Formats: C-alpha cells, sequence, structure tokens
RNA sequence: GUGCUCGCUUCGGCAGCACAUAUACUAAAAUUGGAACGAUACAGAGAAGAUUAGCAUGGCCCCUGCGCAAGGAUGACACAUUCGUGAAGCGUU
C-alpha cells in the first residue's frame, strides 16, 4: 500500500483537482492574554491555492550540489612476499 | 501572441514572425546567432498547423 | 543518462573491460596495501593486446 | 592533496578550517591511517587537549585494528598524567585480544608504576 | 523537487502482468511435482532416441587416398579464437 | 435592493419580517541588484615532428535538441652511484 501511495505521486506527472477545506487548531507558545484578543487557540481555516493550468513550471531545478558524506568498524607482509 | 511571446522570452529579436506565420529573419544571421534561434521541430509543427487554420 | 550506442560500442566494451580487470584483480591479486600496479598492471594489458594484434 | 591543504592551513593557525578539511578529507577515505595521524596530531600541537581525545576515540572505534592508533592513545593520556584513563583505554584494547607486543606494553606501562599485582594480574 | 520533463520511452506500456497459468506452469503445479523422476525419465527417452539414431598404367602416385575419413576437426570446440576452426573456415574463404 | 405584513396608515414617513452574506499576489506605483556571445581590445584549436579523423572517461561546467537520438573544436575543462636523524614499543648482553 505504501509503495502504490508513492508511485502514484510519481506518476501524477504522466497523467497532469484538489477540494478540500480543512480546520486546524492552534496553540501559539507566546500566549501572555494580550496576544490575542485573549484565546489561549486560535482557529484557521486552510484553503488550498488554485493552480492556473496553463502556467508553466515556476523556477529552475537544474542546479547541482556535491555529495553529502559514520563507518562501521571493520572487525577482520613478509619481506619475501612484498 | 503564443509564437511571439515564445521568441520574445528567449531575446531572438532579429526574428521576425509574420501574420501568416511565417518565421522570417530581420537580417543575414550571425553564426552565433544562427545556433540560437533554431527552432525545434515543436515549434515549427505548431506553427504550420496555426498557419492551416489561419487560411 | 546515456545508452551504449554505435559510435560508443568500442570505448564502452574496452572501458568496462579496463573496469572488469581492475575490480577483479586488485579485488583478487593485492597485499601491496598501497597501490598494486593498476596504471602498470592496465599498461601491461593494452601492451599484450597490441603485441596480439602484431601477432 | 586533502593533506597538503590541512598542513597550510595550521601554518596559518586557522584550525578551525583545518579541523573542516581533514573532515572532509575522512569523509572521502575513512580508512587511511595517515590521515587519522595528521589530524590527532594537528590537534596535539595546538594544546587541544579534548579535541585530540576524541578524535583518538573515533580512531579505535572504527578502525580498531591500526594498533598505532592504540600505542599513540596511551601514550597521549600517560603524557597528560591520566594513568586511570591510559588503563581504561588499554582494557578496552585488550578486548581484541590483539597481538603479543600489545599485551607487553600493557604489562610494562603497569611497571612503569610498582603496580606489580596489575601486572600479574 | 521533481521536473515537469518527460521522455518518450517512459510513457505507459504492457501496464498488464501476465501472470503464468496452470498449463504454462503456475508454481502450485511445480511444489507438487517429483521433478527427479521426471527428469531421469526425460532422460532415459532421449538416450533411447539417439540409440535408435545410430590404364593409365603411367603415374607417379599410388592411392593417396585411403584411410583418410574427414577426422573429427569440426566436433572439436576450441576455446581460442585464432585456432577454432570457424576462424580457419573465415580466414580461408575471405583472404583470396 | 425587491416583496410582504387586511403593519401604524396615508400614499409621505417610520416600524417588523422574509429574501440577498465577505472581492482582492489590493498598487493605475516605488525601489532593489544577475545576464548580450554587441563592439572593442589582447591573445589564438587535443594527442607525436607536422597536419588532421574521431568515440570515449569524471562532474560545485554548460548550450542546442521532444528526446534514453545526435550535435556543439574529439563542446570546454584534465599539468645512476649513496644514506642518516628524532620519538615510541618489544626481546637481549
Ligand atoms: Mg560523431
Ligand atoms: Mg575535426
Ligand atoms: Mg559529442
Ligand atoms: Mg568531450
Amino acid at each position: 500500500v505504501a509503495l502504490e501511495k508513492s508511485v502514484s505521486q510519481k506518476v501524477a506527472a504522466a497523467m497532469p483537482k484538489l477540494a478540500p477545506a480543512q480546520y486546524i487548531r492552534y496553540t501559539p507558545s507566546q500566549q501572555g492574554v494580550a496576544f490575542n484578543s485573549g484565546a489561549k487557540q486560535r482557529v484557521i481555516r486552510m484553503v488550498e491555492m488554485q493552480k492556473d493550468p496553463m502556467e508553466p513550471p515556476r523556477f529552475k531545478i537544474n542546479k547541482k550540489i556535491p555529495r553529502g558524506p559514520p563507518p562501521a568498524p571493520v572487525m577482520h607482509m613478509t619481506v619475501k612476499e612484498q | 501572441n503564443m509564437l511571439n511571446l515564445l521568441i520574445h522570452r528567449k531575446n531572438l529579436n532579429y526574428l521576425h514572425l509574420d501574420y501568416n506565420f511565417n518565421l522570417k529573419p530581420v537580417k543575414t544571421l550571425t553564426t552565433k546567432e544562427r545556433k540560437k534561434s533554431r527552432f525545434g521541430n515543436a515549434f515549427h509543427l505548431c506553427r504550420e498547423v496555426l498557419r492551416l487554420t489561419k487560411l | 543518462a546515456k545508452t551504449v550506442t554505435k559510435q560508443r560500442v568500442e570505448s564502452h566494451f574496452d572501458l568496462e573491460l579496463r573496469a572488469a580487470v581492475m575490480h577483479d584483480i586488485l579485488d583478487m591479486m593485492p597485499e601491496g596495501i598501497k597501490q598494486n600496479k593498476a596504471r602498470t598492471i592496465l599498461q601491461h594489458l593494452s601492451e599484450a593486446w597490441r603485441c596480439w594484434k602484431a601477432n | 592533496n586533502w593533506i597538503k591543504y590541512a598542513q597550510w592551513e595550521e601554518s596559518l593557525k586557522e584550525i578551525q578550517r583545518a579541523r573542516s578539511i581533514y573532515e572532509r578529507a575522512l569523509d572521502v577515505d575513512y580508512r587511511n591511517i595517515t590521515l587519522w595521524l595528521k589530524y590527532a596530531e594537528m590537534e596535539m600541537k595546538n594544546r587541544q587537549v579534548n579535541h585530540a581525545r576524541n578524535i583518538w576515540d573515533r580512531a579505535i572505534t572504527t578502525l580498531p585494528r591500526v594498533n598505532q592508533f592504540w600505542y599513540k592513545y596511551t601514550y597521549m593520556e600517560e603524557m597528560l598524567g591520566n594513568v586511570a584513563g591510559a588503563r581504561q583505554v588499554f582494557e578496552r584494547w585488550m578486548e581484541w585480544q590483539p597481538e603479543e607486543q600489545a599485551w607487553h606494553s600493557y604489562i610494562n606501562f603497569e611497571l612503569r608504576y610498582k603496580e606489580v599485582d596489575r601486572a600479574r594480574t | 523537487q521533481l521536473s515537469k520533463q518527460y521522455s518518450s520511452r517512459d510513457l505507459p506500456s504492457h501496464t498488464k502482468i501476465k501472470y503464468r497459468q496452470t498449463t504454462q506452469d503456475a508454481p502450485e503445479e511445480v511444489r507438487n511435482r517429483d521433478f527427479r523422476r521426471e527428469l531421469e525419465e526425460r532422460e532415459r527417452a532421449a538416450a533411447r532416441e539417439k540409440n535408435r539414431d545410430r590404364w593409365d598404367d603411367d603415374v607417379v602416385f599410388k592411392n593417396c587416398a585411403k584411410g583418410v575419413d574427414d577426422q573429427k576437426k569440426d566436433k572439436r570446440f576450441v576455446n581460442d579464437t585464432l585456432r577454432s576452426e570457424f576462424h580457419k573456415k573465415f580466414m580461408e574463404k575471405y583472404i583470396k
């Protein structure tokens, strides 16, 4: 199931519509009773922005930056042989 | 309009597209200009299909 | 990604022959511990191949 | 090339740069024992005891079989005066069941102090 | 950061997976089979098949072509590129 | 804003009720710093003595190209004599 989800996202490219209104409840970390009107929480309605279907790829991805770098321990000569 | 925007988008100011979709050049081209200005078949195919509809 | 092709085949075959010998033998021959004659063993390879071409 | 670069920055006393160079070199080839010795040495030369201590620990952890690391590690601790530390290191080392000579060095270590009971053990 | 670029090759093809069928040789059959018996009997059959299958008063020279029965040079396979019989034939044919 | 309250009740005003419920990269601007393969100028193609054909390999280099094709200078980039210190470890006289 997990793989299939992943695949569908990849396949989204090959096959060029979202309608959810989703609400969230937020606790801040600042508080103080003068920060909001005076609520321990706020509520935000998240809406996905509509994309223009004839809009080209906005920005440029080509840029290239060198591969990032701990080794496991290895745990594994005569003069004549040399 | 599409095709002119493409042309300008790439700063090909020495090309000229007329209204029956003939892509011409303004001046004799320099070597470098000739390289840069080529369009591939995609653009030309589109151009010619548009020409047909304009007829 | 590049695809093997007629232009590239002879180069390809010798590329992966140099690699075949290199991986095999330097993973096979060793205990030089420093660098064991990789440049040199391959030069022996090309030398031998020329010699067989000249009989 | 890695080493020469590190050395040059070390000479200019830009040792934070030097550290990054050594770490980058390690990313390329962590098995190379000269590299590690140069790295630890650099820290010691600049009196950066705790950096050196870290580095030594890493070296013996990832390449336990290299006896050069162990000999230097114990020597450094002995010079610093930390007999207990050195003992601890040697006890780690002995877990690898190493080589006759290593055991001799551990015993001799003990015998630079009286510690005859330890030696016998 | 996934590019909107495409390629001809990439497009769908053979989206269905041909599962093996029962007479093609589904794994079910395979698990049940006694291969060793089958292999022996086939072998025996093959062997049996093989068995079934099988004047001039004046001249310089008396017959050269006496016992010269071709020889198995084309039955020998040789792992040597220049002494394979194939190579000989090739060399014979294309140089004058 | 439209309609309706045998609304007050004239046809003016006022009241009640129903219906109708949150647009927008707000600028018609202001500022802010990478690219033209322009001319000019200097200089001037890998491999061996030279002249040249090319496929490649590697990627903090790209460009043309629908392209897993092919091109871009092979795209560019790729530069025989003779020993001894110092420290540490181990065994020995
Ligand atoms: Mg070619
Ligand atoms: Mg040429
Ligand atoms: Mg090319
Ligand atoms: Mg090239």
